[PDB]
């Protein structure tokens, strides 16, 4: 967050 | 010029130069940084001379500043480094390491009285006598925005309550399961306030951007969501920061909209670009290559004259002068 688009989920934990 | 000084675009540093402008602006905590006793340090590894030495050529050089430094300060090197990381843990990296640093200082707490606040987490049982309050801390607060028009509708739900029924029954141990409600309410509201703007969701495989359309006023009351409202200091609060990127399919760019002063004179913080822009240029046509508008920072009006003091060259002790300038001697041979 925010580098959108992306394939990572540490984004906004 | 413009009497504001850009940053350099060196490296996949994303929205670090957006965040530093917004730090440097934050002036009571710059002054807080300039005096942190960080003499007989190692350039190389610390990140409290870093942040000082970018806060010292934003504020005397006429050219834009570079940040090489600092990135290996801290050590963001790998290739998704930056975007990895979130806006949140970049100054979370920073913020507590200065903040560190001030222990055992004439300065010490400046992080924390200008950006943490007080906060309830609650869970009642409904049909059994039991409830639990515990406290927590905040330095930022991530907004919900799918579904929500405008922050007012943001904070509610944020306060909304939430259920708790079969298959999520609390676990009362004693009175054993039960069907209760969770629950957040604001106790405190920091002067200076973090607020983050998550549009974004995850089909496909990837997190993709909601480009919605999302208001943000110039004045934010928010005395209704405190627990207990305060007069004589209401919760009222003046838009100082917009960090806004810009969408193509891939791309991204990150700048920074500002009225330093809070007088709603606001600049775009392109980089190395400082530019003169409308007020509507900031507020409303960041409302939502597409651009969105992620992280917001307001000033609360109480504070917002000692938030935003005068900061003088003779601010900055003559030690942490005499370093810099050796530092800039060095390179320049």
């Amino acid at each position: 967050f925010f580098n959108f688009p992306n394939x990572y989920r540490r984004c906004g934990k | 010029h413009t009497g504001y000084v850009g940053l350099k675009n060196q490296g996949a540093t994303c929205y670090m130069n957006s965040l530093l402008q917004t730090l440097f602006f934050t002036n009571q905590l710059r002054k807080a940084v300039y005096m942190m006793p960080t003499e007989g340090d190692d350039s190389s590894k610390s990140v409290p001379l870093a942040l000082q030495r970018v806060f010292y050529e934003l504020q005397h050089s006429d050219k834009p500043v570079g940040t090489k430094k600092l990135t290996k300060s801290f050590g963001w090197e790998t290739l998704d480094s930056f975007m990895q990381h979130d806006v949140q843990e970049l100054c979370r990296v920073l913020l507590d390491n200065v903040e560190n640093k001030m222990k055992g200082t004439c300065v010490e707490g400046t992080i924390p009285k200008l950006f943490r606040g007080k906060m309830v987490s609650y869970i009642q049982c409904k049909e059994v006598d039991y409830r639990s309050d515990r406290r927590e801390d905040y330095y930022d607060i991530q907004l919900s925005i799918k579904g929500k028009k405008n922050i007012f509708e943001s904070f509610v739900d944020y306060v909304a309550v939430e259920q708790l029924d079969g298959d999520n029954k609390y676990d009362a141990g004693e009175h054993g399961l039960q069907e209760a409600e969770k629950g957040v309410k604001f106790l405190t509201l920091p002067p200076v306030l973090h607020l983050q703007l998550m549009r974004f969701m995850y089909q496909t495989d990837q997190n993709i951007k909601i480009n919605d359309r999302f208001e943000f006023p110039e004045q934010l009351p928010l005395d209704e969501f405190l627990q207990k409202t305060d007069p004589k200091d209401p919760a009222n609060y003046i838009l100082h920061a917009v960090l806004v990127h810009s969408g193509d399919n891939h791309g991204g760019h990150y700048v920074v909209y500002l009225n330093p002063k809070g007088d709603g004179k606001w600049c775009k913080f392109d980089d190395d670009v400082v530019s003169r822009c409308t007020k509507e240029e900031a507020i409303e046509h960041n409302y939502g290559h597409c651009t969105n508008a992620y992280m917001l920072v307001y000033i609360r009006e109480s504070k917002l004259s000692e938030v935003l003091q005068a900061v003088t060259d003779h601010d900055i002790p003559q030690q942490l002068v005499e370093r810099l300038q050796e530092e800039k001697r060095i390179e320049a041979q």
